[PDB]
């Protein structure tokens, strides 16, 4: 059981869930500015 | 009678070193003085010795 | 007859003593008080020998000055090269134990002494082949402490039976014995005119002995425990002892008695060598708390002290030129100091 | 010049207190661990009792518990035995003796073969 | 010349290193072992391949304060007694209290199995409960074998602190060797300052 | 969720929209307000006046959760759009379909803390063990060799974090999708991961090769030193790199889906995952043997010295690996699961500080070099 291994996936899964609602932000505020 | 034997070896040495002279200790110490005094120029730990001369760097 | 020549013995040491007594007319802190002192200079490690396993019990320098001797407990003789720290020459032992070593001013010859009461010769040429035991000298009855060589052919040796032997290599057989003390023999010195060799035992007495005679001259009774370790000064007119009562004291030989005491207050451990600087005004000792304090021997001063080492040194040797000293110690390693 | 001189001994009638004193010269006398030693004719030498550097540890010999008692003063330099009722059989020479190191705690002494610090001792006979 | 005499000496000093290494694996190999009671004669034998070379004093002058030094290094000490008694006790005291023994452990056998005279503090004494009495025996001999072990702990115990133990047995060489590997043991478990 | 896949939906999206405009006739003769893309919903003909609609697009990720709704924009009678402002755009409505931080956030910094405290009592220990070269041993090399693969831990994870960091938010906010795809393309991401697997396979086989090592001495107590030392180095840095290696073929290979933190399939996973645990359990059941051994050392006040033995030896070995791996598992689904993931990271970001706090304090050895040491600087 590696702890780290663990931690990393959920700390990356919350911060791509973030960063694909920021890129859709993007998308309806700019598009490609 | 070894005993006996061996404290008569014992007596002749002590009356053999009885017998010779000896110097004051002033002109022995003043010997043991002047050769230090003589050999001081030369001596690599009393005179320190800077790397030129020395071997081991 | 116990009484009156026990009372005879009593009688004459009182003689002795009383003309010993009339003979000091001073010490030689008085006289030599008005000389500049040495100051201060430590030393620095320069080269460190790490080849032996066991803890290295004997020392000695070779008059060439380029290589050393050293004897460790695991059987094995160490001929090291000071200079490029190397190992010139590596030889078995046939028995574990050895307590002393001896390196010939020709570095022709390498004698081993140990508890198997049997000194060995190895000869260092050897067109044929390897380093070998060539002529063994065994005739002693207790242990071997300490041993010397006069030349090439006749070697002084210090029993633990408390007889001294002068012996003979390509006869094989003792020339001579010395049955003075009433002791173990710890270590002798040699006169630098190789007539006069001093003896220290575990009587707490020094002895002079003449090497063609065969008889102790002189008597120098100063120590309240054993000598470990003995040295002369090097003119050959006094010399200086090492004791386990923390005591370096300098003997005087035609004055016949006690110049000096080296002994501080806060040392109470016992000295396992002396040895001198080249010139004589600094004494080496080492100690049993683990350093090598040095002596200005004129002023009984501590000139400085050598710390390198972590644990019980046992040899100390100076090179003929002076140019370093090195120690070494029962952590398994040499540590040459300049 | 190291020398362990004894006063006292002789002929003693049987149960009598009998006080043997040892007076050492040569050394400095704080330092050593100070102890008797009794030779029996016939016999090899045994250890009879030790005192340490102070005077607080002392320790006998199984056979002389309760009747030998032993005590060091500083100043006069003495070692002291007090000897209380006294046993014809164990009537022997008795040798003052000092181990051989300062401020240490072993002792190598009972050796018959000359050991170079004890005494020249006094016989006692009881 | 100066590069020949260089690459030789590197070929002289790496051969004399490689014959050091060999002696290293031969000598940590090697369990050296001390038995007091040619001036030393030496015991060589394996059990279970391990090598013990076993060294016992020849013709040695009975004084025994300077040659004793050298034995530090030894693993274990065996120690084998038969006034004696009171005289093998007072030399175990001097090796137990040596400024340099204390890290020899001494290994004790007790061979001529016993007397009550030396020993006023005898008839005070009672069997250790806590210990086995070997059976077929006279209760006396079990007595007398008990106080003489019980003396030899005592003198032990005092300023013992772990750095080196006593080992009591009783009359031989598996035992010897159960009682090394026990040190050796200790010895690294207080390397690690488990203990 | 997956910001390639939707990158890759997006752009589809946009060709077929453009496929659209392609396709699409003039409209009504010849006023209109043009067909449009405003590059997140594709739009058909405007007829004047009219509100228009087309589906929620279906390259959102929450799509399928509002089918319903349309996006709408009205055109006014100039030919151009309800504008609202002459600048911006005209009127668009996203309304229509738009759509822990805490525990995760405290524990990331909780375990970089652990981290950077252990690396920094390790690269302390390292030189204080080098410095000295009195205490240098066969021990001691496997105790530099196991604070060396702490080391590589630590950076490891720190490198990680970085590029991690990097990677979806400070890019995004910096508005670097070209240079954020160009590093999801880049194999730098294909080894970072690798490296930290590695590292950590590496650390928890160094615990297991020092256990050998202490079991290998109380037990045999013979063996051939320079063989014995080469094997023992072999194995705790060349198996974890045998074990890794396979698992980044197959990764590599099958998968290469995005970066490789996602961890997909469990079984490619399982290859990796195993043998730390058989080096757990082993070193668990060396642990069971060292402290029966000691026990039984010190029967032949108690427990005062069996704790401090135990207390000592548990950093050093992983005991608290051992017991959460196995015990404190429970199949992987325990609800509270932050309780027992705070202090299993807890324990593991702290074994290094307090292996080196050991050695550093408590070991005798190390005290009195420091004492006789720092006495002679004083002095000179």
């Amino acid at each position: 059981e590696l702890v780290d291994n663990a931690v990393g996936g959920d700390l990356s899964k919350q911060m791509e869930e973030e960063a694909v609602r920021l890129f859709i932000e993007w998308l309806k505020n700019g598009g490609p500015s | 009678t070894a005993s006996i034997a061996q404290a008569r070896k014992l007596v002749e040495q002590l009356k053999m070193e009885a017998n010779i002279d000896r110097i004051k200790v002033s002109k022995a110490a003043a010997d043991l003085m002047a050769y230090c005094e003589a050999h001081a120029k030369e001596d690599p730990l009393l005179t320190p010795v800077p790397a030129s001369e020395n071997p081991f760097r | 007859e116990l009484d009156q020549l026990r009372q005879e013995a009593e009688q004459l040491k009182n003689q002795i003593r009383d003309a010993r007594k009339a003979c000091a007319d001073a010490t030689l802190s008085q006289i030599t008080n008005n000389i500049d002192p040495v100051g201060r200079i430590q030393m620095r490690t320069r080269r460190t020998l790490r080849g032996h396993l066991a803890k290295i019990y004997a020392m000695h320098w070779g008059t060439d000055s380029r290589l050393l001797v050293s004897a460790s407990q695991d059987g094995k003789l160490i001929i090291w090269d000071s200079y490029t720290t190397n190992k010139v020459h590596a030889i078995p032992l046939r028995s574990s134990w050895v307590m002393t070593c001896a390196y010939a001013p020709s570095g022709n010859y390498v004698a081993c002494g140990g508890l198997d009461n049997i000194c060995s010769i190895y000869n260092l040429k050897t067109r044929e082949g390897n380093v070998r035991v060539s002529r063994e000298l065994a005739g002693h009855t207790g242990y071997l402490s300490c041993c010397r060589f006069l030349d090439d052919n006749q070697i002084v040796t210090s029993s633990g039976d408390t007889t001294c032997a002068l012996w003979d290599i390509e006869t094989g057989q003792q020339t001579t014995t010395f049955t003075g003390h009433t002791g173990d023999v710890m270590s002798l010195s040699l006169a630098p005119d190789t007539r006069l060799f001093v003896s220290g035992a575990c009587d707490a007495s020094a002895k002079l002995w003449d090497v063609r005679e065969g008889m102790c001259r002189q008597t120098f009774t100063g120590h309240e425990s054993d000598i470990n370790a003995i040295c002369f000064f090097p003119n050959g007119n006094a010399f200086a002892t090492g004791s386990d009562d923390a005591t370096c004291r300098l003997f005087d030989l035609r004055a016949d008695q006690e110049l000096m005491t080296y002994s501080h207050d806060n040392i109470i451990c016992g000295i396992t060598s002396v040895s001198f600087s080249k010139s004589g005004r600094l004494l080496l000792a080492g100690y049993d708390d683990f350093n090598c304090n040095v002596w200005d021997a004129l002023k009984a001063d501590r000139a400085g002290v050598l710390a390198g080492h972590d644990n019980r040194v046992s040899c100390l040797g100076v090179t003929d030129d002076g140019m370093a000293v090195a120690t070494g110690s029962w952590d398994s390693f040499l540590k040459i100091w300049n | 010049q190291v020398q362990l001189q004894e006063s006292g001994g002789g002929l003693v009638q049987p149960g009598g207190s009998l006080r043997l004193s040892c007076a050492a010269s040569g050394f400095t006398f704080s330092n050593y661990k100070m102890n008797w030693v009794r030779q029996a004719p016939g016999k090899g030498l045994e250890w009879v009792s030790d005192i340490s550097q102070s005077g607080a540890s002392i320790s006998y010999t199984g056979s002389v518990k309760g009747r030998f008692t032993i005590s060091r003063d500083n100043a006069k330099n003495t070692l002291y035995l007090q000897m209380n009722s006294l046993k014809p059989e164990d009537t022997a020479v008795y040798y003052c003796a000092r181990c051989p190191a300062p401020f240490t705690r072993d002792c190598f002494d009972v050796t018959s073969t000359t050991y170079a610090y004890r005494g020249q001792g006094t016989q006692v006979t009881v | 010349d100066q590069r020949n005499e260089e690459k030789a000496q590197r070929e002289a000093n790496k051969k004399i290193e490689k014959q050091l290494q060999k002696d290293k694996q031969v000598y940590r190999a090697t369990h050296r072992l001390l038995l007091l009671g040619s001036g030393i004669f030496e015991t060589k034998f394996q059990v279970d391949k391990v090598n013990f070379h076993m060294f016992d004093v020849g013709a040695q002058r009975d004084e025994r304060r300077k040659w004793i030094q050298c034995f530090n290094d030894v693993t274990a000490i065996i120690f084998v007694v038969a006034n004696r008694l009171q005289a093998a006790l007072k030399l175990f005291d001097s090796i137990w209290n040596n400024k340099w023994l204390r890290d020899t452990s001494v290994i004790l056998f007790l061979n001529k199995q016993d007397i009550e005279d030396y020993f006023p503090e005898f008839a005070r004494y009672t069997t250790p409960e806590d210990a086995t009495p070997e059976p077929g025996e006279d209760p006396r001999v079990t007595r007398a074998k008990y106080f003489i072990r019980d003396e030899f702990l005592r003198i032990s115990t005092a300023s013992g602190d772990g750095r080196h133990y006593c080992y009591p047995h009783f009359t031989n060489i598996r035992r010897v060797f159960n009682d090394c590997r026990d040190i050796i043991q200790r010895m690294h478990l207080r390397q690690y300052e488990l203990l | 969720v997956s910001l390639w896949e939707t990158v890759q939906k997006w752009r589809e999206y946009r060709r077929q929209c453009q496929r659209s405009l392609t396709e699409d006739p003039p409209p009504a003769t010849d006023l209109f307000c043009n067909r449009t893309f405003d590059e997140y919903a594709c739009w058909p003909d405007g007829e004047p006046g009219s509100f228009v609609n087309v589906s929620c697009p279906w390259y959102l990720p929450w799509a399928s959760s509002v089918p319903q709704g349309h996006v709408y924009r009205f055109c006014t009678a100039e030919g151009l759009w309800l504008q609202k402002d002459n600048s911006s755009l005209p009127w668009r409505d996203l309304s229509e379909c738009e759509e822990p931080e805490e525990q995760l956030l405290f524990l990331y910094i909780i375990y970089t803390v652990g981290y950077a405290l252990s690396f920094s009592a390790l690269v302390i220990a390292s030189a204080i063990l080098l410095g000295f070269r009195h205490l240098h041993c066969t021990r001691n090399y496997i105790h530099l060799n196991l604070f060396a693969s702490f080391i590589l831990r630590a950076l490891s994870v720190f490198i990680k974090d970085a590029a991690l960091k990097w990677m979806y938010s400070t890019a995004a906010q910096q508005h670097q999708w070209d240079g954020l795809l160009s590093y999801q393309d880049s194999l730098s991401c294909r080894l970072v991961f690798l490296l930290m697997q590695y590292c950590v396979a590496a650390n928890y086989y160094w615990l297991l090769v020092e256990g050998v090592y202490l079991y290998t001495l109380l037990a045999f107590s013979v063996f051939s030193e320079q063989w014995i030392f080469r094997l023992y180095v072999s194995i705790g840095w060349g198996v974890p790199l045998l074990f890794v290696v396979p698992w980044g073929i197959v990764k590599y290979l099958y998968e290469d889906e995005g970066c490789w933190t996602r961890n997909s399939n469990m079984n490619y996973w399982l290859i990796i995952r195993l043998p730390i645990l058989f080096a757990i359990g082993v070193n668990f059941l060396i642990f069971v043997r060292v402290i029966c051994i000691v026990v039984s050392k010190l029967k032949a006040d108690i427990k005062c010295r069996l704790a401090k033995s135990t207390l000592t030896l548990i950093p050093l070995l992983g005991t608290h690996e051992v017991i959460f791996a196995f015990v404190m598992d429970e199949h992987a689904r325990g609800t509270l699961r932050f309780i027992k993931l705070f202090t299993e990271l807890s324990f593991t970001s702290f074994q290094g500080l307090m292996v080196a706090i050991l050695y550093c304090f408590v070991n005798n050895e190390v005290q009195l070099e420091f004492r006789k040491s720092w006495e002679r600087w004083r002095l000179e």
